[PDB]
This record gives C-alpha cells, sequence and structure tokens, in this order.
C-alpha cells in the first residue's frame, strides 16, 4: 500500500509497504529510493518517534498516511 | 574576551578600501552587512575602522553551507565583503573533551585537556552559483596557482602563528600546532583530486618564510587524513610532521598533544578549517558533529566561549550540549543555533591586525602606519 514520507524541508517520498513491515524495513525502503542511511533517520508519526522493532500496524499507520523524516542536513 | 579575531595587513587595506568607498557612495553593502549596520546608530564615516570591521564580521550566520548555498551577489554578501571575511580568523582558549576523531572514532580524554583553537577559513573553491572570491584570486583560467594559494594561506594563517608564538613565550612554553587538511574537502570543489599537495606546500612555504619570526613554535602536526606521504621535515628549528590518520596507524588526534609535546612543555593549538560566512563551529550550530569545523567545535567548549553559556559534555556522542535548563522541554529545537536565536546572541569581539613589522595591534594603529 501507499504511505508518504516527508522531510522537514518538504521533500516527499512514496513507499510501497504492508502493515506487517517493520520500521527497520521502512527505513531500508527510504535508503533504497534516497540513499539516506537508516542511522540518520528519525521517523515521526503523530508526535511519536517510531521504534525500529515495531510494525506499521502497531502505530496504526494505514494507507496514504504521511510519516515525517527528521534529518540533520549534510554539507 | 572569550575569543579574539585577527587579520592581515593586506586584509586591513581591503577593509580601508571598502569603508572609504562606502563613505563616498561608490560602493554598496550586501544585504546581511546592511542589516547589521542598521541595528546601530553611527554612520559609516562616524564609526572607527574596528567598529566597521566588527559589524561586517557580525553579519556571519551560525550555520552556512558555504560551498553551495551562498550567492555572492549582494542578496547575502558581496564579493568585496567575501574577500574580507575569508581573511578573518578567530582564536579562543578551549577545553578539549576528546581527541577530535570524526564519526565514532573519537577517544574521550580521561581528564579533559587545556588548549586553544584558531579558526581559519580555507580557500573556497566551490560554489552553487557564480565563482567565489577565492576562485577569482587563486585560479588562472581554471588552473590552480600554487604561488597565489600560498599567498592566501600566508595572509590568513600568519596572524594566528604570530599570536601563538607570543602566547607560548608569555607562558614560558613552546607551541605545538595540529593542522587538518584545510580546504581539501567540500571546499576544494572540482579540485578534490589535486588539492592535497597544494595545501601541504602552502603550509611548508609559510613556515619556511617566517621561521625567524616563530622561535617559540616547535611542532606542526599536519593530518590531511588521506592523500599524502608520511614525513618529518625540519623547517629551521621547527618539526613539521605529515601524518595522515588514514595512512599512519596510531596518529595522535587533532585535539591531542603530538609526539614530543605535553602540557608542561607546550601549549596545544589546533587550526580549524573554517569558512567565510559562518560562526566558528558552523555545522555543529545545527547539531551536526561533521566536518573538521563541526567536529572540533562539538568536541570542545567552543559554543560556551561564543555564547557565554555553560554547556555539558556528552561522552557517548562526543558532543558539548547546551545547558539542561535549555534543552529540557525543547526536544527537536534544542541545538546550539536555537540557543543563539532565542537569545539574540551576535558574533562580535575584539579584532587586531598584523602590521608590517610582525606585531599585532589595533586596526587604528596599524592604519596610522
Ligand atoms: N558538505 C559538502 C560536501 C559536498 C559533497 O558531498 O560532494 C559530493
Amino acid at each position: 500500500m501507499q504511505i508518504f514520507v516527508k522531510t522537514l524541508t518538504g521533500k516527499t517520498i512514496t513507499l510501497e509497504v504492508e502493515p506487517s513491515d517493520t520500521i527497520e524495513n521502512v527505513k531500508a525502503k527510504i535508503q533504497d529510493k534516497e540513499g539516506i542511511p537508516p542511522d540518520q533517520q528519525r521517523l515521526i508519526f503523530a508526535g511519536k518517534q517510531l521504534e525500529d522493532g515495531r510494525t506499521l500496524s502497531d502505530y496504526n499507520i494505514q494507507k496514504e498516511s504521511t510519516l515525517h523524516l527528521v534529518l540533520r542536513l549534510r554539507g | 574576551s572569550a575569543y579574539q579575531l585577527l587579520l592581515s595587513k593586506e586584509t586591513l587595506n581591503k577593509i580601508l578600501q571598502y569603508k572609504q568607498n562606502l563613505e563616498k557612495g561608490l560602493a554598496t553593502p550586501g544585504k546581511f552587512f546592511l542589516e547589521e549596520l542598521s541595528k546601530q546608530e553611527k554612520s559609516i564615516s562616524e564609526m572607527d575602522i574596528t567598529t566597521f570591521t566588527q559589524l561586517l564580521i557580525q553579519s556571519k550566520k551560525p550555520q552556512v553551507f558555504a560551498e553551495s548555498q551562498v550567492y555572492h551577489d549582494g542578496t547575502d554578501w558581496t564579493l568585496e565583503e567575501e574577500s574580507i571575511l575569508g581573511d578573518v580568523s578567530v582564536n579562543m582558549p578551549v577545553t578539549m573533551y576528546n581527541d577530535g576523531g570524526h564519526g565514532s572514532s573519537f577517544k574521550n580524554h580521561p581528564k579533559p585537556i587545556s588548549g586553544y583553537l584558531a579558526y581559519v577559513p580555507g580557500a573556497l573553491l566551490a560554489s552553487g552559483s557564480g565563482p567565489t572570491s577565492d576562485m577569482k584570486e587563486v585560479l588562472d583560467n581554471g588552473k590552480l596557482n600554487q604561488d597565489k594559494l600560498n599567498a592566501l594561506y600566508e595572509r590568513r594563517l600568519l596572524p594566528q602563528l604570530i599570536h601563538f608564538n607570543e602566547l607560548a613565550r608569555q607562558n614560558e612554553k613552546q607551541a605545538a600546532i595540529t593542522i587538518p587538511g584545510i580546504g581539501t574537502g567540500c571546499f576544494s570543489g572540482a579540485y578534490y583530486d589535486v588539492i592535497k599537495p597544494y595545501v601541504r606546500n602552502a603550509l611548508i612555504h609559510i613556515l619556511e618564510k617566517h621561521k625567524d619570526s616563530l622561535p617559540y613554535i616547535d611542532i606542526i602536526h599536519y593530518d590531511p587524513y588521506m592523500g599524502d606521504e608520511p614525513a618529518e621535515k625540519k623547517i629551521g628549528h621547527m618539526s613539521f610532521r605529515v601524518s595522515p590518520s588514514g595512512v599512519v596507524r596510531g596518529t595522535t588526534g587533532q585535539l591531542d598533544y603530538p609526539l614530543g609535546s605535553n602540557p608542561d612543555t607546550h601549549i596545544l593549538v589546533s587550526i580549524v578549517a573554517w569558512d567565510h560566512f559562518s560562526w566558528p563551529g558552523n555545522d555543529y550550530w545545527g547539531g551536526a558533529r561533521q566536518t573538521d569545523d563541526g567536529v572540533k567545535a562539538a568536541s570542545t567548549d567552543t559554543m560556551g566561549q561564543v555564547t557565554g553559556a555553560t554547556g555539558v559534555y556528552d561522552k557517548k556522542w562526543g558532543r558539548y550540549m547546551p545547558p539542561e535548563s535549555f534543552t529540557k522541554d525543547r526536544k527537536g529545537m534544542s541545538d546550539w543555533g536555537d540557543y543563539v536565536r532565542e537569545n539574540g546572541i551576535v558574533f562580535n569581539g575584539p579584532v587586531l591586525a598584523l602590521d608590517k613589522s610582525g606585531k599585532l595591534d589595533t586596526l587604528e594603529n596599524v592604519a596610522s602606519r
């Protein structure tokens, strides 16, 4: 299904996920499209940091939700 | 008194040029310099040369992507202002909490050590728009010109070497100076694959030329990480070591006493690869412990010297953090640049110039001569 990932600066990424996907897998999908190392990623949904081991259903992330990718921009 | 700005005689001439032409209406300030001028009350001709220089330095911003997000067109800074700002250096006493290793390679000092940092802007050979001032200066139709690069680094480094020669003498010690690959990273732009020998040659040229003025300088420890050969070179009385940490295992860190020095015999000074447009520490004002500038600022109390706040050192991440009274209940908006914004802190301190006789003096005095 569709979820949207969006940086503080407004860059938008679209991912193909399942509710069974773990946040680790989701950070790997972001690295796949953008090359951002999962180490540098903070994913925020509804004010909560998303723990690496939990799943997209744990946080009730459904189709076409928007996650927030908090990055610390590189020179 | 927490930090001291220095600049060369040639730079002072540039500043006098600029001030004279503004006074006549024949030059126009850049937007950021104009904002600083308009926050105070003196006209250009009413203010002395030191105040003028201070207000230009004050137009710097905490964090700037100097190689890609500066326009050199007067909407931020003009090239005339850029030419001056690139020559300004700043030194400060610091506590060094780790050896300055990048990433996760830093080693914490069991007892933090006392030393000094001297932030010096590298030759900026990268731009996201038009050519930079340094590009116009040291490139000849694209060719790097070693002699011109030599003159640029001499201009920018010598005032700090003169300063710390004198400081070593006053403390009845010698100076040990660690130097990184200044200007060799993102600053080198398209020259990244050729820049390394040019920088080492400039450092050797400066030391050879001014050896007679630096009797209390003892050890220079140059570490460009990769891309140069291990070496010791005797330059007069001085020992110049080329020790690239990616090439020589066990190299002492930039924020650590090089071999043959210790706190009882030497003051420890580290040159920081700085930039024209930022406050000292650049990237770490945005919380990033990245680049020589950001790493050394994060690994020292640089931010405390600049802001006057008492930070707290985080051993796990090798970072000097803002006060806990500030960061509590500020998650996501707690980095040092946020502290400066909310408190309206400005970058502005005492300034001296190196006169033709190798003495540091007020800008007014050096201009009189
Ligand atoms: N922080 C600036 C570095 C530029 C770069 O990554 O070149 C590829």
